[PDB]
């Protein structure tokens, strides 16, 4: 659970 | 696989459009700064500048290729840097200053406020300056920006393509060093003149990454959750 | 003054490899595996006989003994850490997953296990070494990285007369055109010069990042008075903190 | 200081 990947997600 | 089919204009022009914007820092004139005050302005305008590299990475050619946990990776392991080489790049026009944000430009004596910052201060002046000296190309710049991004990381993995990519910026540098005119000689000489400063570049970025874990366990002022994850992988 | 901008390519290379100095032995003394506490001192004993090779080699790197003992002294203190480990990975090179520390003292990323965190700074090592030998990395090649470190790692932390650091980097220069000179060859294109240029220029800022976790680690070692840290290491050590 | 020392040989 990453903010990181949320951010690359979008 | 598209960005090996690019040629080194496409590859020019890619990353200058995928440039990210200027911010400005939290307005206010209140001076001078305190620590805390300091550390506010900073820390909530890298926490803001970070938002926009993450995206800006999605935009340098082939790193949309990687798998997700890749692009973690090297995302972790180069922000500093890319931070960094960042302000540097900004400062440029402003020798002796640090040009945090447009309406925040900041000299030694100021960044003697935070606890060891001078330390890291004249290490990123003293790049600038040699940025400086070598006239560094905004097309120059860009390029050094994303082998940062490709290369930080890159053998901390278990990465051909990104090698193969690499490759890419190199032969971009190149071409462009020759459209100036630049003798063959002076093409590689110029070349590494460039790659070293990644070695400095790296060494204020691990010498910076010490110091804001200390802020942290100092918890002098609350880090976002990006920075503080970002952070964490360095340990 | 003169010196080293004088010299050709292959004169370059010359001096370099005759100037290199030898592989050191440990106290390695097998038979039971032996603690952290034994393997650090092992470690430390080596790495400080070879930081005395190391001294009396910079003074035969060409452009070095061009310089002022102040600014001599401050490429070695920001530079030390980095030329020991470039060494141990060219020496580790032919030995796929282990680390070559001395003839005699063969390790392998278990055994580096028996120091704490040391396993982290380790698995970077290899990945270097496994990395040359992609490359298959050339001596002669090996020579002119290792005098590059020594000259650009302290260089941007050097005001009026400096403009001797541009001496530096006039020497700096011509290791570049030694490397391209070599490449060139070895039947390389000019823009396979200039990528595997690039490709080893940029494996410098991996070894600088694994001596500045290395220093940490170290810096670690004194304060933990685990294992005494020799005198020399200490100076060194105590430069990368003041 | 030794380095300065051994180098100063
Ligand atoms: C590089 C950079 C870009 C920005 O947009 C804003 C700040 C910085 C830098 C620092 C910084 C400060 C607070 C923060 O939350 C995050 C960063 C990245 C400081 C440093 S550092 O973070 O790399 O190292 C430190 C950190 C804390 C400290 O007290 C001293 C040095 C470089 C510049 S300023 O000198
Ligand atoms: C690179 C190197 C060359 C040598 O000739 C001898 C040792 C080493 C390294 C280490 C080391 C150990 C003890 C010492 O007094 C000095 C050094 C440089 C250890 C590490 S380190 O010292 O750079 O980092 C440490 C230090 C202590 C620790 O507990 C874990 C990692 C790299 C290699 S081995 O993995």
């Amino acid at each position: 659970h990453k903010i990181l990947h949320r951010l690359l997600q979008d | 696989s598209l960005a090996l089919s690019l040629t080194a204009d496409q590859m020019v022009s890619a990353l200058l459009d995928a440039e990210p914007p200027i911010l400005y820092s939290e307005y206010d004139p209140t001076r001078p700064f305190s620590e805390a005050s300091m550390m506010g302005l900073l820390t909530n305008l890298a926490d803001r500048e970070l938002v926009h590299m993450i995206n800006w990475a999605k935009r340098v050619p082939g790193f949309v290729d990687l798998t997700l946990h890749d692009q973690v990776h090297l995302l972790e392991c180069a922000w500093l840097e890319i931070l960094m080489i960042g302000l540097v790049w900004r400062s440029m026009e402003h020798p002796g200053k640090l040009l945090f944000a447009p309406n925040l430009l900041l000299d030694r004596n100021q960044g003697k406020c935070v606890e060891g910052m001078v330390e890291i201060f004249d290490m990123l002046l003293a790049t600038s300056s040699r940025f400086r000296m070598m006239n560094l190309q905004g097309e120059e710049f860009v390029c050094l920006k994303s082998i940062i991004l490709l290369n930080s990381g890159v053998y901390t993995f278990l990465k051909d393509h990104i090698h193969r990519v690499l490759d890419k910026i190199t032969d971009t540098l190149i071409h462009l060093m020759a459209k100036a005119g630049l003798t063959l000689q002076q093409q590689h000489q110029r070349l590494a003149q460039l790659l070293l400063i990644l070695s400095h570049i790296r060494h204020m970025s691990n010498k910076g990454m010490e110091h804001l874990y200390s802020m942290k366990c100092k918890n002098v002022v609350p880090l976002s959750d990006l920075l503080l994850e970002m952070l964490d992988a360095h340990r």
